[PDB]
RNA sequence: GCGGGGAAAGGAAACAUCUUAGUACCCGCAGGAAGGGAAGCCAACAGGGACCCCCUGAGUAGGGGCGACCGAAAGGGGGAUA
RNA sequence: CACGGGCCGGGGAGUUCACGGCCGUGGCGAGCCUAAGGGGUUCAACCCCGGAGGCGUAGGGAAACCGACAGCCCGCAGCGGG
RNA sequence: CGUGGGGUAGGGGGGCGCGGCCGUGGGGCAGAAGCCGGGCCGUGAGGUCCGGUGGACCCGCGGCCGACGAAGAUCCCGGCGG
């Protein structure tokens, strides 16, 4: 087939480069794994609904989503979530659940080693 | 709110050119600084050349016309293959007095064209409406950068500031001489001069079909509404496009599929832009 | 009445196949500034008996009387713009009307004054 | 603005009880009698009149009353009347040969069934679809191709 | 002419040797047939192709083993990097130690004179001044 | 969006265009017939791969009957969790009337004709539905609301 | 455009029912368009409201060596409105 | 000792549509897209409207009819501890 | 880093050329395209320059689109040989 080329979006390309550099600098394999998951082909990119966070996260958890966060279902926990992109409904639900929405570089700057950060796909 | 729009990659990635300021400088008819206005949200969109190229290609491909050949071309002769045994190749040949002459095959002189263009062919590349509006917002954001406009090839050394915005009184100018004075005082006359001197006779067969002159693009003028006198005042300049703000499109926002066009916005058009393409 | 189509094939077809009453319009030539101040018009169709100044070509600067006009070729023979053939006979150079300026007007024709008044109006 | 009649889309058994509204052909005679006009007066005023309809909708009645009040108070101009303004009848040549008499109509099936269901209509419709390569006629065997592909991809 | 570091001098000498020994890449019977005499290399995918199979005594096929050294690839034989110049404004941004000027083939004599005078006053090695330009400058 | 070169560009110069030299590009005999044919003679192996052994049901044969669609109902059910999300959105938008001290939902107005029992109910709401499942009615009762069965 | 008469080649990997196709073609008859058009209708107990044409319903119902393959209508959105 | 070309010039062959499967990217995302068509325009471009309808959100059964998860274990990555 | 370096059918990756379009930068009567011979560059498709001929158009770069590449079909048309 036409082999995987990588994203055509320069924002995504720069974010992947940022994550690889951060992983190399801080010796944090989490950023390398997140970059590998974000680099995936568009037909198999990670998308997570907010309802899955209800199961896979408890209160006070820091979660990184290597892809888009979509607003589906109901959220009843308070969680800090970082993602490549967030839909308006997902951001609204995360906010009224008491949680926070961050960019992945913002999460990296706040926690350089990513200690306690949970990958959610 | 626009944190995902402005992705800060510090410290491992050094930042690029600064985003457009929170306010926009406004200039009068005399080219002087007059006031400020709040920057519309459209100028905070990141510049995305791939999306701009896709939207521009869609807008340009919607313009092409269907082309074809005569449906019976090369096929209406009275011909037939005479089989083997005559010492000659078994392609179809003329039946009558011109008998041995080859006929109807794509390798024969006068024969049919094997795979000609068909008028039913789909030339238009459709684009989603939200995608097209996102590309338009990206191109508008690209106009506010000096680097993108220079990379496209405009002369912006003399322009006071980008995004370039003029007062709403400029829409009353109804004469080409007055509009040229306004361009001269605002620093766009060098780019109009570049277009006027860079018009050329293009190479090839376009001259016979009505494409003799290939003219560059100089300045896109944005007014608030249709039928303002400034449109008729400026529309005769070489390479200058003038549209009302609601008629903005990729064909004027990114000629050649490349972002960053030297744009003169009126202040009223900048106010009107806040509820469009969003 | 000469095509308004922007296609060069239609433009050239109209120019080549224009009948004589249309080809008369192609004999228009600029008047001199003195003739313009005298008559109130800027262009007039070149007529036999007019005096014109040749503005281009080998015979540039030569002023003479128009001896012949050919509507079919859209050409004019100007006195002085001549040469000799191999047998010695003198022949006129065919000059396009757009390359001359009218410096004298032959106004003995009543219709010409009507055209002049129409253009001055 | 001349009001447009609002009617109920017919509630089919397939729908299961979901009902919606649509633009009707014209105002009903009961609705017009509610405001004091007959079909002739309404058509003279330019309203669309549907003498066949039996329903009477209060929203239609209110819109009619409002617009008629503007019309009578002169704040609105009624359109031209909803009646035939032209009468163009062509001379008929060869009706028997083109099958337009009663016997021809009976043989073409217009006495018994609808024009859309007559056989000549079916022939012309399928011919036009095949010539233009329209909706289903762009591919021959489309249903069988779909059936086999669904079997293969849903096994 | 252009001074190079020692590895670049050795690579340039090696590239000269490889250019001397490089075979000309022709199809089978190109010498025999006039209809294919001027054609470029064609890697013909046929049943009995012997050039592709590299039989001894036959012509040789195009391979990446014949590639010349990358550090001096594409350089002018003098060692300079050639830059195509179509007007005297093209000379801006060029380094005369590293770059040589090749005037465009369709540049007229009037512009060629200005290009040659500007390049020589700037110190550039002009590869192709032209016979007419050479005669005019000799006459000057 | 990405763009790719056509295969014919690669195939120029190759004689057979990817069809091979032994089994060249021929007419419908190379496909084993025109259209969807051969499935009981030489594509029966395909039928045994994808369909039922013995009968080869989905390729060949009849099974059962169809109830007429013009007399059957086309159902548009909605589960209780999705209904809870919808009523949350409606209450935020002001589309809900708390008529009896509780939220009131009309499935027919919303475009649904049946209530199912998937998900969770969290608020007392009254639902007007022509059909409701047992678990749906029980979960609505647990929430404190009530289901009212309307007649079509 | 309207009415009538009316194939085969090919496909079905043979072939006859079938399809191709009411097509090619033939006979007759009109207009600038033709034909259609004003409920012995459709629906289902709630209601639409002459007709034609476009998008859809939909390759769904259904027809068929139930194979190849063929194939609606009601309903909805428009053009127009008498 | 298999067939084709006397030579040279020019011409000479995987196209398009519909439907389906898949892949590479892009937009939006429990939702996505409008079709016909309508308004405007610097007039086949372009801007706006148009959600009819299609697909997804629930399956099982010939049909009548009924209608759905966070409990436990293993464990890659990752994170934490030695 | 590799006890890496053959390869038909076929699968995958990149590049050259031809006609046009969207941009951008230029050359041309002090001589464009085309043609003849030659030097240089590139593994190569090919590029570029020199001299002669010629007499008005043409080209570099980025993007896009095709009626896009011949040595052969007892190939077609034309010209011309032993
Ligand atoms: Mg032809
Ligand atoms: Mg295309
Ligand atoms: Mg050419
Ligand atoms: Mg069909
Ligand atoms: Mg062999
Ligand atoms: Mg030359
Ligand atoms: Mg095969
Ligand atoms: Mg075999
Ligand atoms: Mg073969
Ligand atoms: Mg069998
Ligand atoms: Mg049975
Ligand atoms: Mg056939
Ligand atoms: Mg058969
Ligand atoms: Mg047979
Ligand atoms: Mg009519
Ligand atoms: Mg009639
Ligand atoms: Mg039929
Ligand atoms: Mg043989
Ligand atoms: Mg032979
Ligand atoms: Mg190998
Ligand atoms: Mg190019
Ligand atoms: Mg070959
Ligand atoms: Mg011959
Ligand atoms: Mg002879």
């Amino acid at each position: 087939p036409p082999n995987p080329t990588g994203p055509t979006n320069r924002q995504l390309r720069m974010l992947i480069r940022f994550l690889r550099k951060a992983a190399t600098a801080n010796s944090a394999n989490i950023w390398r794994a997140i970059a590998e998951l974000v680099e995936r082909p568009r037909r198999s990119r990670v998308v997570v609904n907010v309802g899955k966070l209800n199961r896979v996260a408890n209160d006070g958890d820091v979660v990184v989503i290597p892809g888009k966060l979509l607003g589906g279902g109901e959220l009843k926990k308070r969680v800090v979530v970082a993602a490549v992109s967030v839909t308006p409904k997902a951001w609204k639900k995360v906010v009224e659940a008491g949680g926070e929405v961050l960019t992945i570089p913002e999460l990296v700057r706040r926690n350089p080693k990513g200690s306690g950060v949970k990958i959610v796909i | 709110l626009l944190k995902f729009k402005l992705l800060d990659l510090s410290p491992y990635i050094k930042p690029a050119e600064e985003r457009p300021p929170e306010a926009l400088k406004v200039y009068d008819v005399n080219g002087q600084y007059m006031a400020d206005i709040e920057t519309p949200i459209h100028f905070y969109e990141p510049v995305r050349p791939d999306l701009i190229r896709r939207a521009y290609l869609s807008a340009l491909s919607a313009r092409f016309q269907p082309k074809g050949v005569y449906e019976g071309a090369g096929k209406e002769h009275s011909c037939e293959s005479f089989g083997v045994g005559l010492g000659i190749a078994r392609i179809p040949r003329y039946k009558g007095h011109l008998w041995p002459r080859g006929c109807f095959a794509p390798n024969t002189r006068g024969g049919r064209r094997a795979h000609p263009p068909r008028p039913e062919k789909k030339l238009h590349e459709e684009i989603n409406w939200k995608e097209k509006n996102l590309a338009i917002r990206s191109a508008i954001a690209a106009t506010a950068y000096k680097s993108w406009v220079a990379a496209r090839g405009h002369m912006v050394e003399k322009v006071p500031s980008l995004p370039l915005v003029v007062s709403g009184d400029a829409e009353k100018i109804a004469k080409a001489k007055e509009a040229k004075k306004l361009f001269e005082v605002l620093g766009l006359w060098p780019d109009v001069e570049r277009a006027a001197e860079g018009v050329k006779i293009r190479a090839g067969k376009g001259k016979m079909r009505g494409r003799r002159y290939k003219e560059p693009k100089s300045v896109l003028v944005v007014v608030s509404e249709l039928d303002v006198p400034l449109i008729g005042a400026v529309r005769n300049f070489p390479g200058v496009d003038v549209v009302p703000v609601s008629h903005l499109n990729m064909l004027v926002l990114a000629p050649g599929g490349v972002p960053g066009r030297l744009t003169l916005w009126t202040a009223t058009a900048v106010e009107r832009l806040k509820g469009l393409f969003l | 009445p000469f095509t308004a189509s922007a296609q060069p094939r239609k433009q050239r077809l109209s120019l080549y196949a224009a009948p004589l009453h249309l080809r008369r319009k192609l004999l228009n030539a600029k008047l001199s500034p003195e003739l313009q101040k005298k008559l109130g018009v800027k262009r007039l169709p070149v007529r036999r008996g007019d005096t014109v100044l040749i503005m281009r070509g080998d015979f540039k600067g030569v002023t003479g009387k128009v001896v012949k006009v050919d509507l079919k070729r859209v050409r004019i023979f100007v006195e002085g713009a001549t040469r000799t053939n191999s047998r010695g006979q003198t022949v006129y150079y065919p000059i396009h009307p757009s390359k001359v300026m009218i410096v004298d007007v032959d106004l003995s024709d009543k219709a010409r004054q009507k055209l002049i008044e129409r253009r001055k109006r | 603005m001349i009001p447009k009649p609002v009617v109920q889309v017919p509630r089919s058994i397939k729908s299961g009880g979901v009902t919606k509204w649509k633009e009707g052909r014209g105002f009903s005679l009961g609705e017009l009698k509610e405001v004091g006009l007959n079909a002739e007066q309404a058509r003279l005023l330019g309203l669309p009149v549907d003498t066949r309809r039996d329903s009477v909708w209060p929203q239609n009645v209110e819109a009619l009353r409002k617009w008629l009040i503007e019309v009578l108070e002169g704040k609105a101009t009624p359109p031209e009347p909803t009646l035939p303004k032209v009468v163009k009848v062509k001379r008929k040549r060869g009706r028997a040969f083109r099958g337009l008499t009663s016997a021809g109509r009976r043989s073409r099936g217009l006495i018994s069934t609808r024009f859309r269901e007559t056989h000549n209509y079916k022939f012309k419709k399928k011919a036009k679809e095949r010539r233009l390569k329209k909706r289903h006629e762009a591919t021959k065997g489309l249903g069988n191709v779909l059936r086999i592909s669904r079997i293969i991809n849903e096994s | 002419r252009r001074e190079l570091p020692q590895p670049l001098k050795r690579l340039l000498r090696l590239r000269l040797q490889m250019k001397r020994r490089k075979p000309e890449f022709v199809r089978i019977d190109q010498w025999r047939y006039k209809r294919i005499e001027d054609s470029g290399w064609r890697n013909q995918r046929t049943l009995d192709n012997k050039i592709r199979r590299k039989w001894k005594g036959w012509p040789k096929p195009v391979e990446v083993g014949y590639r010349k050294p990358a550090a001096v690839r594409g350089l002018h034989p003098s060692g300079f990097v050639e830059v195509l110049v179509h007007r005297p404004e093209d000379l801006a941004g060029l380094d005369p130690k590293v770059h040589a000027v090749r005037i465009g083939r369709t540049v007229g004599l009037r512009k060629r004179l200005e290009i040659v005078k500007k390049a020589r006053e700037l110190g550039f090695y002009v590869l192709n001044p032209g016979k007419e330009v050479v005669e005019l400058l000799k006459k000057e | 969006v990405r763009r790719f070169k056509r295969a014919t560009k690669y195939r120029r110069g190759s004689r057979t265009h990817g069809w091979g030299r032994v089994g060249q590009h021929r007419k419908s005999g190379g496909s084993g017939g025109k259209g969807m044919v051969g499935f009981h003679k030489h594509k029966w192996s395909l039928v045994m791969k994808y369909g039922e052994s013995g009968t080869g049901w989905p390729f060949y044969g009849k099974h059962g009957f169809k109830q007429p669609e013009t007399i059957s109902v086309e159902w548009r059910p909605i589960n209780v969790g999705r209904l809870a999300e919808l009523v949350k959105e409606l209450r935020e938008r002001g589309e809900v009337r708390e008529e009896e001290g509780r939220l009131v939902v009309d499935l027919l107005k919303l475009g649904y004709n049946k209530l199912l029992g998937g998900g969770h109910m969290d608020v007392p709401l009254v639902v007007y539905t022509p059909v409701a499942s047992k678990a749906a009615v029980e979960k609505i009762a647990k929430a404190g609301g009530e289901v009212r069965i309307v007649s079509l």
